[PDB]
DNA sequence: GTCCCTGTTCGGGCGCCG
DNA sequence: GGGCGGCGCCCGAACAGGGACTG
């Protein structure tokens, strides 16, 4: 039937007035599941036959639903999704198995036509009028609205509220019309709960129909199968062509960021790195030999059996992190040794220059964040780094940087900075003062370095700047330098990039100097104010200039 | 009621709801149905395109709500110098009071928020406000006659008192003596039925090495700090130490101090002293506060409305640490000072990353108020400028 | 000011759920 | 074959803030 509860009252844009686009031609066997639709929902009055006082109309059609022969009827509203004013949605995320708690029995059932039991506002139904090659217009939430979601999700909301109330100790995971019921009843008194629900389900127009009914484990839910201390996700079968196009890849890194929630050690960055400036879906993008090792990988970590376990409040929540290359981090949520809640990854490069030990904060934040949207708590860290390598880096490291309660694991490859600067000038080690100059307008530059020693170097460049004469200068000084160095440079760009110790950077003059720096054995690095007189900068200066 | 608009050509807000942990959950969903029940707040849809963020924190097993006004507050329509000099002055919630004023009902929509749920088991549950909110910036300007008629009374018995109201508290300030200052608070709050030190915070100033001998990488970096400082004091010379300096030396070379040096160096070092000339504050103009970790559980900050004019200079020295837990205490001490004395907050520059911050600061704050603020790639060579 | 560099946000494609 | 909303991922475009530079 339809839900007597009251409608929310939408309306449109201001200045703005309702869709009218054209019916485009549809298939026989379309034309006729609609028409069956249609009929049926005339009859119970979820649609109105209009006439002509109705200028409006929209194009409508249908689609197979994951059922075997039904037909999903949609409207494209993108008109009048347009015209229609915003809502605020009220589904703030995808609720996860691991933060279930085990119960002693489980239902999950799914109301029938959902959206076609929730009446519309009366004012508004004029806006959705359509055309089945008879006119119609929606009394009902239609498909293909933008204000339907959140519309629906609230009124279900609403009208399990006298439920939830009268049975605080029911959980409902209420995702749009699916509902998973856990109690701790024994299971007769479970199904009479269950019996209640449908009941008060049923008053409010929502009916619960037995085809979707599910009574025994494997529940299937959200694209998992729910066992009574198990859950598993249901196979993903990634795709196995010999061409790849850029549409190909958009899928295949989709499957496998949704597979690494439970199967550890995925691996994405090679394959993502395929779509760079690629115009269409359809250009295809033959597969880089570190694209093919790492998609090899996946397919390997793919065909082993894989499972989850419940979250058991009582005990703590322990996040493992391990680290591969490329800046990728993988990462195990679980409560006992070897029983995972789930998996992850963690591959964002954030910033031009970057190193391991800022990558580990990154991922730790991220699994934090995770962690209190899932279970509502922050986990216990394990992490491949030595509590000296993080005492150093955050003692001399100028940014409010912390990492939650932790201990170190014993897995590699462990987290370390690669090198270090010096607090103090060198005694015994060549003073090397760079500089670095560029001409705005022919985009001409030099680079070079005077030393304490008598020693000059000056090298042209071409299209260059100021910032790269400047990184330039002090690659060359790493360059023409010993094992221990004093550098005095002008510029605090290249001294604050070089400060925070990168191993990694997108640049590839900054990843020559990383590789000096991390062959040498002391390198100090000062700084001074540029055009003061101070020699030898002095020198510099005028040389490059 | 009176009629409360936005500013002209400005929406409401529409910010979302970051992740709450389980036990501010539970204390926000108790503190609602309290209100709820109470006609404080009602039960919203989606039709109101509107949001702001809320959140809770537990000071000294007594929950407060708090919501993240600041955006509203941005876009809504739009002091005693004694209180800084007083010898104790004590902070009290007066928020309640409140709750007793009805909201324009035209307004109401912009005061939304959404109460999240553990592991998204339910959509979020969205109330709007029915009364003055706490944390809103028309709650005590709407209150503030009926605040004036309860605290006259207090006031005309006590005349060397000095109460102010920023948004949700009254900052309370007297010259005598402890013991005492707590009893004329006490009889406050039976009168409000109807702990600071403001003369100890002092400035921290710029200040030069002393050394017996110094390299070229000493003068180097002397000379560095004082180009810097001559920006905010003309009076710094740098010409003769900086003689010192001709050719190509090594860094760890010792060079004595002539007596021209010696004694530019003793100028600048008193010149260091005096106050920064022509600071006037703007109160049409933001407060900004840059704050400096400094390691070792420094944190240096400074209050300006203009590139080098501060108002004010500081430090926070705490003593196994957390950092982001003393970056907010840092903040909440640096925005109660910035109050007792302008009577507005400032927006900070923060020296953290993004996701850190909002991933942890929350679980340390405990005022009421909430500042604008910013998150920098601090540059290293400021941090060497205040450093001592 | 302009030019360069870096960080944020938002929108596009795909994946998953209904 | 398409329409809708949420979340996720990654990438490019637009925009903001700050430093060095010319003459
Ligand atoms: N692809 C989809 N687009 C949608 O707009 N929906 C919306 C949001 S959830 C709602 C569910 O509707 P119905 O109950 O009519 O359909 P259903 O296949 O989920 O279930 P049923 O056939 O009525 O038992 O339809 C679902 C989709 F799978
Ligand atoms: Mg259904
Ligand atoms: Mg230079």
């Amino acid at each position: 039937p339809i839900s007597p509860i009251e409608t929310v009252p939408v309306k449109l844009k201001p200045g703005m007035d309702g869709p009218k686009v054209k019916q485009w031609p549809l298939t026989e066997e379309k034309i006729k599941a609609l028409v069956e639709i249609c009929t049926e929902m005339e009859k119970e009055g979820k649609i109105s036959k209009i006439g002509p006082e109705n200028p409006y109309n929209t194009p409508v059609f249908a689609i197979k639903k994951k059922d075997s022969t039904k037909w999903r009827k949609l409207v494209d509203f993108r008109e009048l999704n347009k015209r229609t004013q915003d809502f605020w949605e009220v589904q703030l995320g995808i609720p996860h198995p691991a933060g279930l708690k085990k119960k002693k029995s489980v239902t999950v059932l799914d109301v029938g036509d959902a959206y076609f039991s929730v009446p519309l506002d009366e004012d508004f139904r004029k806006y959705t009028a359509f055309t089945i090659p008879i006119r119609y217009q929606y009394n009902v939430l239609p498909q293909g609205w933008k204000g339907s979601p959140a519309i629906f999700q609230s009124s279900m909301t609403k009208i399990l509220e006298p439920f939830r109330k009268q049975n605080p100790d029911i959980v409902i995971y209420q995702y749009m019309d699916d509902l998973y019921v856990g109690s701790d009843l024994e299971i007769g008194q479970h199904r009479t709960k269950i019996e209640e629900l449908r009941q008060h389900l049923l008053r409010w127009g929502l009916t619960t129909p037995d085809k979707k009914h599910q009574k025994e484990p494997p529940f299937l839910w959200m694209g998992y199968e729910l066992h009574p201390d198990k859950w598993t996700v249901q196979p993903i079968v990634l795709p196995e062509k010999d061409s790849w196009t850029v549409n190909d890849i958009c899928k295949l890194v989709g499957k496998l960021n949704w597979a690494s929630q439970i199967y550890p050690g995925i691996k994405v960055r090679q394959l993502s790195k395929l779509l760079r400036g690629t115009k269409a879906l359809t250009e295809v993008i033959p597969l880089t030999e570190e694209a093919e090792l790492e998609l090899a990988e996946n397919r390997e970590i793919l065909k082993e059996p894989v499972h989850g376990v419940y979250y058991d409040p009582s005990k703590d929540l322990i996040a493992e992190i391990q680290k591969q290359g490329q800046g990728q981090w993988t990462y195990q949520i679980y409560q006992e040794p070897f029983k995972n809640l789930k998996t992850g990854k963690y591959a964002r490069m954030r910033g031009a220059h970057t190193n391991d030990v800022k990558q580990l904060t990154e991922a730790v934040q991220k699994i934090t964040t995770e962690s209190i949207v899932i279970w509502g708590k922050t986990p216990k860290f394990k992490l491949p780094i030595q509590k000296e390598t993080w005492e150093t880096w955050w003692t001399e490291y100028w940014q409010a940087t912390w990492i939650p309660e932790w201990e170190f694991v014993n897995t590699p490859p462990l987290v370390k900075l690669w090198y270090q600067l010096e607090k103090e000038p060198i005694v015994g080690a060549e003073t090397f003062y760079v500089d670095g100059a560029a001409n705005r307008e022919t985009k001409l530059g030099k680079a070079g370095y005077v030393t304490n020693r008598g020693r000059q170097k000056v090298v042209t460049l071409t299209d260059t700047t100021n910032q790269k004469t400047e990184l330039q200068a002090i690659y060359l000084a790493l360059q023409d330098s010993g094992l221990e160095v004093n550098i005095v440079t002008d510029s605090q760009y290249a001294l604050g990039i070089i400060q925070a110790q990168p191993d990694q950077s997108e640049s590839e003059l900054v990843n020559q100097i990383i590789e000096q720096l991390i062959k040498k054995e002391k390198v100090y690095l000062a700084w001074v104010p540029a055009h003061k007189g101070i020699g030898g900068n002095e020198q510099v200066d005028k040389l490059v200039s | 009621t009176v009629p409360v608009k936005l500013k002209p050509g400005m929406d409401g807000p529409k910010v979302k709801q970051w992740p709450l942990t389980e036990e501010k959950i539970k204390a926000l969903v108790e503190i609602c149905t309290e209100m709820e029940k109470e006609g404080k707040i009602s039960k919203i849809g989606p039709e109101n395109p509107y949001n702001t963020p809320v959140f809770a924190i537990k000071k000294k097993t007594k929950w407060r709500k708090l919501v993240d006004f600041r955006e509203l507050n941005k876009r809504t329509q739009d002091h005693p110098a004694g209180l800084k000099k007083k010898k104790s002055v004590t902070v009290l919630d007066v928020g309640d009071a409140y709750f007793s004023v009805p909201l324009d009902e035209d307004f109401r929509k912009y005061t939304a928020f959404t109460i999240p749920s553990i592991n998204n088991e339910t959509p979020g549950i969205r109330y709007q406000y029915n009364v003055l909110p706490q944390g809103w910036k028309g709650s005590p300007a709407i209150f503030q006659s009926s605040m004036t008629k309860i605290l006259e009374p207090f006031r005309k018995q006590n005349p060397d008192i000095v109460i102010y109201q920023y948004m949700d508290d009254l900052y309370v300030g007297s010259d005598l003596e402890i013991g005492q200052h707590r009893t004329k608070i006490e009889e406050l709050r039976q009168h409000l039925l109807r702990e600071l030190h403001p003369d100890k915070w002092t400035v921290q100033p710029i200040v030069l090495p002393e050394k017996d001998s110094w390299t070229v990488n000493d003068i180097q970096k002397l000379v560095g700090k004082l180009n810097w400082a001559s920006q905010i004091y003309p009076g710094i010379k740098v010409r003769q130490l900086s003689k010192l300096l001709r050719g190509t030396k090594a860094l760890t070379e010792v060079i004595p101090l002539t007596e021209e040096a010696e004694l530019e160096l003793a100028e600048n070092r008193e010149i260091l002293k005096e106050p920064v000339h022509g600071v006037y504050y703007d109160p049409s103009k933001d407060l900004i506060a840059e704050i400096q970790k400094q390691g070792q559980g420094q944190w240096t900050y400074q209050i300006y409305q203009e590139p080098f004019k501060n108002l004010k200079t500081g430090k926070y020295a705490r003593m196994h640490t957390n950092d982001v837990k003393q970056l907010t205490e840092a903040v909440q001490k640096i925005t109660t000072e910035s109050i007792v004395i302008w009577g507005k907050t400032p927006k900070f520059k923060l020296p953290i990353q993004k996701e850190t911050w909002e991933t942890w600061w929350t679980e340390y704050w405990q005022a009421t108020w909430i500042p604008e603020w910013e998150f920098v790639n601090t540059p290293p060579l400021v941090k060497l400028w205040y450093q001592l």
